[PDB]
């Protein structure tokens, strides 16, 4: 019974919360459409200007995004290899210090406590060399794709030298509108997510009232 | 997949009890509660979504809170309201005098920018009109409010007014 005031007032705020988000969604989406149509007409007028170099340079720029992609791969694999190499350095150091204590005290090889300090140490190096070699081949393979993508890009740069120069303002403007639409995509996708959580919070703040209503009806059936 | 909407306007049903506000929007609106909530919650909910200016508008109708209890929470009832419907009985002159008190109840708790429609419904099926349509329609326009006088049979004029009130908001 006293729970009602808390629900209605929040039902009230949720009502306004829905309208305030759908309006912003309606606005963000409208500004999104306004740009995509702007990006559409400004791209075509550059095609009608110099379209001979646009379609001929597309293999280049598509071979450049690959080089960049194959670069991050060779860059991550290098970091993952460098990280996997420091694993052995901390592992082989432990298995080396144990051998040092064996030379100091030769009777330490019968000590159960020292055998355990070797057992785990010699266990890590088994698993360390495994992750190392796996990261080592990936480091070299991802570097190979990079050098190959650098060849694909440079070779296409020779063939389409005059082409990419007359098409350079096209792809540059194409990316400028890309990031803009990308931002506008995020500001729409999240607002429609906030709108859903506004309607959902409103839909649940009604069902509880029906539960409260039905809870009292069951109490009005039995004794006080 | 028909519960989808864009906006959510909130209108309220106020006035004296027994005028038949609940039974007036029976065919139009859809009560979201299967059982009576006036006896428990005090307020009943019903809704009807229509299309205005290309967008689906789902108006939320909050029924009469009731005199007996839960008057303290009527402050939250009147808050956030977009519209309001005063329904008085044409046979009972008393209900035409109380709507003047429910109006001043909106000016104190409810929002200032609200659009109210004064409705004279013929619930009492056995009595003549104690309240003249001329003086009733005149009084409504003196307070900057709309007016409509309907009966239980012809539900044609009612639904047409509910489509108009929502359009004016947007």
């Amino acid at each position: 019974d006293p729970r009602i005031q808390g629900e209605l007032e929040k039902l009230n705020q949720s009502t306004d919360d829905i309208n305030r988000r759908e309006t912003e969604l309606e606005d963000a989406r409208q500004k999104f459409r306004s740009v995509l149509v702007e990006a559409t007409v400004k791209l075509d007028e550059l095609v009608k200007k110099i379209g001979k170099a646009v379609e001929d340079s597309k293999p280049y720029w598509e071979a450049r995004r690959v080089a960049r992609q194959a670069q991050l791969e060779a860059q991550k694999a290098t970091q993952d290899f460098q990280r996997a190499t420091e694993v052995l350095r901390a592992a082989k150091e432990t298995i080396s210090l144990a051998e040092q204590r064996l030379l100091e005290d030769d009777k330490r090889q019968f000590d159960s406590a020292w055998q355990e300090m070797l057992n785990h140490a010699t266990q890590r190096v088994m698993e360390a060399e495994q992750t190392k070699t796996r990261s080592e081949l990936v480091h070299k393979e991802t570097a190979a794709r990079y050098n190959a993508a650098m060849g694909r890009m440079r070779q296409l740069e020779k063939k389409l030298k005059r082409a990419i120069n007359k098409s350079k303002p096209y792809f540059e403007l194409k990316a400028k509108y890309y990031v803009q639409l990308e931002q506008l995509k995020k500001t729409v996708d999240d607002l429609q997510a906030k709108l859903t959580l506004a309607k959902g919070e409103y839909k649940m703040a009604l069902k509880n009232l029906e539960m409260i209503s039905d809870e009292i009806h069951e109490r009005r059936r039995s004794s006080a | 997949r028909d519960d989808e909407y864009d906006y959510l306007f909130k209108v309220v049903l106020i006035g004296d009890s027994g005028v038949g506000k609940s039974n007036l929007l029976s065919r139009f609106t859809r009560n979201e509660f299967n059982l009576e909530s006036k006896s428990t919650i005090g307020v009943e909910f019903a809704t009807r979504s229509i299309q205005v200016d290309g967008k689906t508008i789902k108006a939320q109708i909050w029924d009469t809170a009731g005199q007996e209890r839960y008057r303290a929470i009527t402050s939250a009832y009147y808050r956030g309201a977009v519209g309001a419907l005063l329904v008085y009985d044409i046979a009972k002159h008393l209900t035409y005098e109380n709507v003047e008190r429910w109006l001043k109840e909106l000016r104190d708790h409810a929002d200032s920018n609200i659009v109210i429609m004064l409705v004279g419904n013929k619930s009492d099926l056995r009595h003549l009109r104690a309240v003249p349509t001329d003086e009733a329609r005149a009084f409504a326009e003196k307070n900057g409010l709309s007016f409509i006088e309907t009966s239980a049979l012809d539900s044609t004029n009612v639904e047409a007014a509910f489509q108009t009130i929502l359009t004016e908001i947007y």
